[PDB]
RNA sequence: CCAUGAUAAGGAUUAUAAAUUGAAAGUGUUAAUAUCAUAAUCAAAAUUUAUUAUUUAUAUUAAAUAUGUAUGUGUAGAUAAAAUAAGAA
């Protein structure tokens, strides 16, 4: 069939067990994303710090389809921005002596 | 007008009715050709010999 | 001004040369060039707003001309003027309709040789199904409606309908 | 008859109406156009003698 | 939409007062084709220029039988008013005759000599709430 | 500009009354470019291919 | 879901399933394919 | 070929295999007016207006057409009587019978 | 011009994608498939040309191109030795081997941690980026038939993108070869990934003094009359003119005078004519397509045809179509077309 | 027909085809019309051979010509109905209820859109987007560099 | 496949510099021209032929001649894949669970149960038909290995 | 077409599309190269040869580079013998000069 | 200007920074949206059933 | 020329200045320490 | 109890062949085994059939000047038609007659493969306007009325893969069509070259040629219908050789030789 | 014409830092209940509908045909919108 491709290779993980720790459950009156993450955006900004994704230089990420949500266009693999520049430049730059507007009309 | 042979029945007489189109393995209307006027071994209902003919 | 435009011949003056007007109408044999001759002196505006470096709206070339009669009514904007023909309307009327496939392939072509067969579209599947489904039980909530009538009301000479209850 | 002739289509049902399940497959992209280069039986022959 | 006048009454929605971009609006509907003007007389709702031939719609073009009523943007003619023949344009609720031929009308688009909405309102096309909108909005007598 | 000689003529004028007064009419009904109509509206805007903007004719 | 079928090459639904190549992998061709070279028709058109 | 690990373990090719681009290049015909040869010259004369059905056909534009003009022109004068073009009318010629035409 | 900036031919592969990074990476794959294949090539061609530059004949063609001239600089016909001729080919090959070799070393600049095909300097072929393809699509989400305030509230924006870029390769020579791999990179691109070619390459055109003839303008001037609109399928021919190849030799003419009467030197209309050695009156000879005074088919002056002594049918006047269509040698319908007014009043030309 | 055995579950999804041809009958109609149009309407001479009476007379020989044409495709674009491939649900062009470059409706667009069907990029709601042309001038802008790589771009010869 | 057919595709530009050159065409072999021939055959083709070789009668009717000649495995949509290729366990987990991420059609050679695993001539001394389950299949797969 | 215009019915007239929307055929030559000596020993284009050339195409050159764009015909074939045409017709008025 | 002066003047940085002349204020008009009648601010009229 | 080009398969034309390509994507990933000083 | 739209039908095809072909069992698609097509109706019913359809045009429409029926009621009011003897009173008779609906052949290109201005679409191939037997278009009868019922007709019984048919036809459909259905080597291994309609067009391209007038020739060869006798060639190339042009007797050889059936061969 | 599904609108307390002032509770068109009927734009057309920001006094109808009506002391009742590159405590 042409169907006979959308059929399971494996075997889908069972349901077991209870909600896990930390789960949004609802009483009485409770506004409840299922969405949000309940232990780690309670967790302090000050600690944490702003980063919703990995501090990497933004080539790496794309604006996902259908979800909103960045992924990385390489599955999980991540370079530094280190390896953006070459070795030991200044603010990783493509070359010291300027920035890009610096660049430009210093060329001009 | 219309009768069992004639109408969409699902079931005639308790049994699965053979008329309705959709009544029937798809893979039933596949083409195939007639063979009787071959030789009685190369016939289709032998398939099962048919890796070994000479 | 009103003036009289005017025009001297080479051969009039203390020195031949070739005079610009001439020139304009060899230009005008070589790409064949409508001259408007009703085109009024006084009229040359351009369009400040594409053709100044002023406005964010800058273009460098005369997007639009202002006139403001100019319609798709008169002789000189059907001469100059892109027929419909190969553009984007053409792949609409192509590419744009009902059944996709449709597009690509005969339908009755794919599916015999595909399937076996022609293949009735999902939605009358959908009521052929039903009807085997509700005869089997109810009967005569019906009505017998065909193409042709002559079929049914004089039946072939055999044709004796199984008797039901 | 031919073993390799094979139903491409699941049996009718309201399964093609209510899932969004594809009634036939993608094109693939790296397939060629079928075309035809190819002489027959007859032609070879011709050639030969 | 609320009542259905047409087909279409079953296809279409309203969609409150809505919007359209300048001079589209999806149906045609000329109320103001007949908007009185001496000074402009020659100028509104006419061809632009009075050199243009008359359209199509003045000419048989092909093998009839006959036709019930003529378009109604045909133009009046001299012929109109002095062959004494039906001239007919299709109004509502049916059809408008020229019966009463005048050299008056001669030039203008029949669009222009036929009153699009009448001052005369049938109270029998009315629901009794509809009659009541019109009484409110000082129409009808009541 | 070139005109045809012998042909009697206007110059841009310099006075704004002479424009002002001058029997040049406003734009009135829906406006049209020999060109864009193609493409409908500003806000329709039609495209036969998803080309760059900024692509270049070799 | 309906009386008309999605058509699996212009949905992303389709082709960034699990069941084919989502656009996030590196999109090269999976295999190659010969077919007029394998096994060649002869030409024969259905006009003479 | 030799590499197990291809889509199951997670090897994907970065670069395509170059037996692969043979396979794929070497199925589809390369078609012959790509191959670019003129040795003889431009045709000025002939070339422009060859037999209709394989013709050099003018595009967008109406100024491209000069040629169908022509022809259009010719037809059109061939099959319409005078006898009837003139009772075509224009405005003014109407208008003429109006009591007040001019103002 | 040297080094980057000059090339036979350039060709601009195009690629878009749905999404950036795809575009992007087959951008890189395509360019290390056209610097491996062009590697190759540009490779066989410097062999060829180190063969050139070690020595060889050269075409007889060759040389006679050279030498067709009727005056060079120096002011006098030329002669070039095949010496002089080689010399000029052998600078032209070591041209093209300083080409050749400065695309071979930039084919092997990109390294694997070193590999930038931004810069033309560093790759060949190298990337250009391109502005990518973005619509804005606006539209109501509510389904109301009610109010036009609540469809305009709910609006969403949604775009289509289209992502691009250019790869660019420039060769000092054309080699069909090359752009048969290049055209059919198509058969393996990325998935969903689509290309375009563009070529700019170098062709010789030829400009005829003889089709296209630089000649004063004429005695009388042409008007802003012939260019109104429609003049263009009305009033002019496409260029070029059609000018007479072909002669009549009238009676009391002579060599030279048939060439004074055509602006020939008579050596010219000898050697058109190489088969004739003597010419008669009504002979038809072959214009030298040099010649200054070709006439233009057709002038603009009617031939008529009068009534006049006519045939031996009258030997009074011409009466019937038929007759006339004979004496002029063409159709009778033709010959009606013509004249109108002879063809009114009736057929036997009363 | 008369509702036996249809095959589409939207009878007016036919209506679509039918538009479909309207635009094939102007693509065969269009050059004529507007060469008619041109060569009546032409109040200076038409050329140098052509002037005067001659030209009065072909005028009026052409409209006769072009008036007795029956099912000549005349009418503009704009006013033809836009409906969808899809559930011919129907919207003004121009307006926010038809979206141009899938050419669907409204409705359409958003069920297709949100079960993922089409594949589009979310963006701010409120803005011009993350194009350069729509963030300068808006849709007018747009729609002028569209004009300017179509045509400007070339000197045609 | 085999690789090197992609040399015949050369022809066709060979050709058309033989006639730069001129170099007359029909001096060549009756033999070789034989070859050259079916070379063309299989690439050339005009801008004319170009145009509607996509139909798809065509494509269906050779499909249609693949299947009187008995060849179907190869053509897209006349073959019907049945088999998956489970995933490789790690002994790092058993726990974990995989899924699948992507999907692809590729030949079996890739990845098959190795030489010395399997039982020996399997074409020649098993008789097997990959087939389908008539009766209901609550779980598992669908089709076996007769 | 690689993609989803590859290959069906739909296949033909699509390609048809494409090369009627890419019939423009640019065709250009530096004016430099055509001030070379003629067969005749005259300067095929000398200044004033130049001057009237760049009057008489006017947008149709930049930067000291004449070129013409022709879209005319359907078919590139077609365009190239058109511009190649209109190339010689300008250069042949421009030596009038 | 003041970014420049502080690129030629490095130390003249500190009193710059300090004034707040360096620092960038992040404001912007609000996007168009046709669902407000100003195009930006102002939302349409309201009505009690 | 040849379909597939001598410099991919002849050893005579290697290039010895190619690296595997493990080791450059490992070496890339690295992230030195950042406390290289005292102070800072 | 038994609802039909028509009430009888009639056979595609005839006595001969039916009586002896019902005794071999043909296979009916599966899910509708009656066919009822549009071949299948009677003269009256396809005659209005085919008139209906048509939006405001076509002859079913009321009030296209087509109509036969003597009344018609707008909202219970009752309107008698004004016959056309009487419409022509105030309303002057422009009527070229049928040759004003065909274009010539050389316009077929403008007009995007088409000859026919018709309200109905017209297609060169057999199948799309076929009924029971091929499609053929008369360029000399063509009506409104359209007898043979050729014409893509949008809206009648069957007509929707007519439909598709024509959107999914190749770039050149109509022009490919038109000429292979006419222009087609005799029986005899003759050529088509000789026709009485063309034949002077023939003689006046040969005759400028000898005079030496190429573009003339070349001009008038452009507005040849039918393929050109041998005659023409020789003329053609023998007119190319004095002025040396070449490829221009190229391109006329190569266009006879292999697009014409190789008249150019010579 | 009875003949189930699904996306709207609708501010009321997770705040300033390297940061968005628009929500799930569902607004005609979408997938299993059938057993009165061809109602669909390709022009030029007939206001009763809660749900809509129109130009207000120097100069005023030219191209698809394009609105003739209400000057009345900025004047009842009752209503609308906004803290976002602006400036409100
Ligand atoms: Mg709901
Ligand atoms: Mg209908």
């Amino acid at each position: 069939y042409y169907w006979s491709r959308y059929r399971m290779p494996t075997q889908m993980p069972k349901f077991d067990g209870p909600a896990p720790v930390a789960a949004p459950q609802s009483m009485n009156s409770t506004k409840t994303n299922e969405f949000i993450d309940p232990i780690d955006d309670k967790f302090p900004m000050s600690i944490r710090g702003p980063l919703v994704r990995p501090d990497v230089p933004e080539d790496q990420y794309v604006d996902s389809w259908y979800i909103c949500t960045s992924m990385t266009h390489h599955m999980g693999d991540y370079r530094p921005w280190s390896a953006s520049a070459p070795p030991n430049a200044f603010r990783f730059r493509p070359f010291n002596e300027f920035d890009a507007k610096g660049r430009e009309y210093v060329q001009y | 007008q219309a009768d069992r042979r004639t109408r969409h029945h699902m079931m005639v007489d308790g049994q699965i009715n053979p008329r309705e189109w959709f009544n029937w393995h798809p893979k039933e209307y596949q083409p195939w050709y007639f063979d009787r006027h071959k030789f009685l071994y190369e016939q289709r209902q032998y398939a099962q010999f048919h890796h070994l003919l000479c | 001004g009103v003036h009289r435009v005017g025009y001297t011949h080479p051969s009039t003056l203390p020195v031949p040369c070739a005079q610009r007007w001439d020139l304009r109408l060899a230009r005008a044999r070589i790409f064949q060039e409508y001259i408007e001759e009703k085109a009024p002196g006084a009229w040359q505006l351009e369009d400040e707003r594409s053709m100044s470096p002023e406005f964010k709206t800058f273009t460098g070339y005369p997007m639009r001309d202002m006139r403001p009669g100019y319609g798709q009514n008169l002789p000189d904007y059907i001469m100059k003027k892109r027929l419909p023909n190969n553009t984007h309307y053409e792949l609409f009327a192509r590419r744009d309709i009902p059944n996709e496939d449709n597009a690509m392939y005969g339908k009755y072509l794919y599916d015999m040789t595909v399937h076996g067969t022609s293949l009735p579209s999902t939605y009358r599947m959908h009521k052929d199904i039903n009807k085997a489904q509700r005869n089997d039980r109810k009967l005569s909530g019906n009505r017998f409606k065909v193409l042709c009538s002559s079929g049914a009301k004089n039946p072939p000479s055999g044709w004796e309908p199984i008797p039901d209850a | 008859m031919l073993s390799q002739n094979v139903a491409k289509t699941t049996v009718p049902s309201y399964y093609m109406i209510r899932t969004n399940l594809p009634h036939r497959k993608p094109q693939n992209q790296w397939e060629g156009v079928y075309y035809y280069s190819g002489i027959t039986k007859r032609q070879r022959h011709l050639i030969l003698l | 939409l609320k009542i259905a006048k047409s087909a279409f009454g079953f296809y279409l929605a309203r969609r409150g007062q809505r919007k359209y971009p300048f001079l589209r609006r999806p149906h045609i509907k000329n109320t103001h084709s007949m908007n009185p003007s001496a000074p402009y007389f020659w100028s509104f709702m006419t061809a632009k220029s009075q050199m243009a031939f008359l359209p199509e719609e003045n000419y048989i073009t092909g093998d009839w039988t006959g036709k019930f009523f003529v378009s109604k943007r045909q133009v009046y003619t001299l012929q109109h008013a002095t062959s004494g023949a039906k001239v007919r344009v299709k109004s509502f609720p049916s059809i408008f005759e020229f019966n009463s031929p005048s050299r008056w009308n001669i030039g203008k688009e029949m669009n222009t000599l036929t009153k699009p909405r009448m001052d005369l309102i049938d109270e029998q096309m009315l629901t009794k709430k509809q009659r009541l909108d019109y009484v409110r909005a000082g129409l009808l007598p009541k | 500009m070139q005109q045809i000689p012998g042909k009697v003529d206007q110059t841009p004028f310099e006075e704004d009354q002479t424009w002002l007064l001058h029997s040049i009419p406003v734009q009135q009904l829906e406006m049209h470019h020999h060109e864009k109509d193609l493409q409908d509206l500003p806000f329709i805007n039609h495209e036969q291919f998803p080309r760059s903007l900024e692509w270049n004719a070799p | 879901v309906g009386y008309t079928p999605v058509n699996p090459d212009t949905s992303p639904m389709v082709a960034y399933s699990q069941y084919h190549w989502h656009y996030n992998l590196p999109q090269g061709m999976e295999r190659p394919h010969s077919v007029n070279r394998t096994f060649a028709a002869p030409f024969q058109s259905n006009h003479s | 070929s030799h590499r197990r690990d291809y889509i199951r373990m997670g090897y994907i090719p970065r670069y395509t295999p170059w037996e692969w681009i043979a396979i794929q290049e070497a199925d589809q015909p390369l078609i012959a007016e790509q191959i670019r040869q003129d040795n003889i010259g431009t045709s000025y004369f002939f070339s422009l207006n060859r037999y209709w059905r394989y013709k050099a056909s003018p595009h967008g534009y109406i100024r491209h057409f000069e040629n169908e003009v022509r022809d259009l022109l010719q037809y059109v004068d061939g099959v319409t009587p005078w006898k009837q073009a003139q009772k075509i009318r224009t405005y003014w010629e109407v208008r003429s019978h109006h009591p007040m035409p001019q103002f | 011009e040297d080094g980057i900036r000059g090339s036979e031919v350039t060709y601009k592969i195009v690629l878009e994608g749905f999404w950036d990074h795809h575009v992007m990476k087959l951008a890189e794959d395509v360019c290390m498939f056209l610097k491996d294949v062009g590697r190759q090539i540009v490779e066989e061609k410097l062999v060829a040309v180190r063969r050139l530059l070690q020595g060889g004949a050269v075409d007889p063609e060759l040389l006679a191109a050279f030498n067709c001239a009727r005056a060079g600089p120096f002011g006098g016909l030329d002669e070039y030795d095949k010496e002089e001729v080689a010399n000029f080919l052998r600078s032209d090959l070591r041209r093209l081997e300083e080409q050749c070799l400065s695309v071979i070393n930039r084919c092997n600049v990109p390294v694997p941690g070193a590999t930038n095909i931004y810069d033309p300097h560093t790759s060949w072929p190298h990337v250009e980026k391109l502005e990518p393809w973005v619509r804005m699509a606006e539209f109501w989400t509510s389904s109301s038939d009610t109010s036009f305030t609540e469809l305009e509230m709910s609006t969403a924006h949604y775009e289509f993108r289209k992502f691009f870029r250019v790869i660019i390769c420039k060769l000092p020579f054309q080699s069909t070869e090359f752009e048969k791999r290049m055209y059919d990179i198509r058969h393996w691109l990325h998935r969903q990934t689509s290309c375009e070619f563009h070529t700019i390459y170098r062709r010789n055109v030829i400009h005829d003094s003889a089709v296209f003839p630089t000649e004063h303008d004429p005695a009388t001037p042409t008007t802003h009359e012939h260019h109104r609109m429609f003049s263009f399928a009305l009033d002019w021919q496409s260029a070029p003119v059609n000018r007479l190849s072909t002669d009549t030799v009238h009676e009391g003419e002579s060599w030279d005078a048939v060439a004074q009467r055509l602006g020939c030197s008579v050596g010219e209309l000898k050697d058109a004519n190489a088969e004739r050695e003597t010419i008669e009156a009504g002979v038809v000879i072959n214009v030298p397509v040099t010649a200054t005074r070709r006439l233009t088919s057709f002038g603009a002056t009617p031939l008529v045809l009068p009534l006049k002594t006519t045939s031996a049918k009258d030997g009074e006047r011409i009466r019937t179509w038929e007759e006339a269509a004979a004496i002029l040698d063409c159709t009778v319908e033709e010959l009606q077309q013509c004249n109108g007014h002879a063809a009114l009043t009736y057929q036997k030309k009363e | 027909m008369r509702h036996i055995g249809q095959d589409v579950p939207k009878r007016h999804t036919h209506f679509v085809l039918e538009s479909r041809l309207m635009y094939e009958k102007s693509f065969r109609d269009c050059w004529l019309h507007s060469v008619c149009r041109a060569i009546s309407q032409l109040d200076e001479p038409l050329s140098k051979t052509v002037v005067g009476t001659h030209q009065k007379m072909l005028q009026r020989k052409v409209t006769c010509f072009q008036y007795n044409q029956y099912g000549l495709f005349k009418t503009p674009y704009y006013r033809l109905a836009n409906v969808d491939r899809y559930h011919a649900v129907q919207g003004v062009a121009g307006t926010r209820e038809w979206v141009p470059y899938v050419n669907v409706s409204y409705w359409t667009m958003n069920k297709m859109v949100r079960g993922g069907n089409l594949l589009v990029h979310r963006v701010h709601y409120t803005g011009w987007g993350t194009d350069s042309h729509l963030k300068k001038g808006g849709w007018e802008h747009r729609w002028n560099k569209v004009l300017q790589r179509n045509v400007l771009q070339y000197s045609r010869i | 496949a085999n690789i090197n057919v992609v040399e015949k595709k050369k022809v066709p530009l060979v050709l058309a510099q033989m006639d730069e050159l001129g170099v007359p065409r029909t001096h060549l072999s009756r033999v070789l021209m034989d070859e050259v021939e079916d070379s063309l055959r299989k690439f050339q083709t005009y801008r004319s032929r170009f145009y509607e070789w996509g139909r798809a009668v065509k494509q269906f009717d050779f499909i249609e001649f693949r299947r009187r000649n008995g060849w179907l495995y190869d053509l897209h949509l006349m073959k019907c894949t049945t088999k998956q290729v489970g995933p490789l366990r790690d002994f790092n987990d058993p726990d974990a669970v995989q899924g699948a991420v992507a999907t692809a059609e590729i030949p079996a050679f890739f990845n098959e149960r190795p030489a010395w695993e399997r039982p020996p001539l399997e074409e020649t001394l098993y008789v097997t038909t990959n087939k389908e389950r008539y009766d209901d299949v609550r779980g598992g797969d669908i089709y076996y290995d007769d | 077409d690689n993609l989803q215009y590859k290959r069906y019915d739909w296949q033909g007239w699509y390609q048809r599309m494409l090369d009627v929307h890419n019939r423009n055929v640019s065709l250009r030559c530096r004016i430099c190269d055509l001030q070379r000596l003629d067969g005749n020993g005259v300067q095929f284009v000398d200044m004033q040869t130049e001057r009237r050339l760049r009057i008489l195409a006017q947008h149709r050159v930049g930067m000291g580079v004449l070129k013409l764009d022709a879209d005319k015909y359907e078919d590139q074939a077609d365009n190239v013998t058109f511009g190649t045409t209109k190339l010689s017709e300008l250069l042949a008025d421009a030596r009038k000069a | 200007v003041a970014n420049a002066l502080v690129k030629l003047i490095p130390l003249t940085r500190i009193p710059l920074k300090k004034s707040g002349l360096l620092s960038v204020d992040r404001r912007r008009e609000r996007g168009q949206f046709p669902g407000y009648l100003d195009g930006k601010k102002v939302k349409r009229r309201f009505a009690k059933r | 020329s040849a379909n597939i080009p001598r410099s991919v398969w002849d050893p005579a034309q290697h290039n010895p200045n190619w690296s595997d390509s493990y080791g450059h994507d490992i070496t890339n990933r690295r992230a030195w320490p950042a406390r290289k000083w005292t102070v800072g | 109890s038994v609802s039909g739209v028509f009430s009888k039908g009639r056979g595609i095809g005839h006595e001969a062949t039916t009586s002896i072909l019902r005794y071999i069992p043909r296979a009916r698609v599966p899910w509708q085994p009656s066919r009822f097509g549009r071949e299948n109706l009677t003269a009256a019913d396809m005659a209005r059939l085919w008139s209906r359809g048509r939006y405001r045009d076509g002859p079913g429409n009321y009030n296209s000047g087509y109509c036969t029926e003597r009344t018609h009621v707008l909202e219970e009011n009752t309107v008698s038609i004004i016959p056309r003897r009487e419409l022509e009173k105030y309303m002057p008779d422009i009527t070229i007659g049928p040759k004003a609906l065909v274009t010539p052949v050389s316009l077929m290109n403008a007009r995007n493969g088409h000859r026919v201005t018709h309200d109905l679409l017209h297609s060169y191939d057999p199948h799309i306007g076929r009924l029971g037997k091929p499609a053929v278009v008369d360029h000399d009868n063509i009506t409104v009325e359209d007898p043979n019922r050729v014409g893509l007709n949008a809206a009648t019984l069957d007509c929707r893969g007519r439909i598709y048919r024509w959107l999914r036809r190749g770039p050149f459909f109509q022009v490919d069509n038109y000429f292979r259905r006419s222009v087609k080597l005799n029986r005899d291994g003759t050529l088509p070259t000789d026709f009485v309609h063309e034949a002077p067009l023939m003689r006046k391209i040969i005759r400028l040629a000898h005079r030496g007038h190429l573009k003339a020739a070349c001009e008038e060869y452009r507005r040849v219908t039918t393929v050109p006798p041998v005659e023409v060639y020789r003329a053609l190339t023998a007119c190319c050789v004095p002025g040396a042009k070449l490829a221009d007797a190229v391109s006329i050889f190569e266009d006879g030789d292999s697009k014409l059936f190789y008249v150019s061969r010579d």
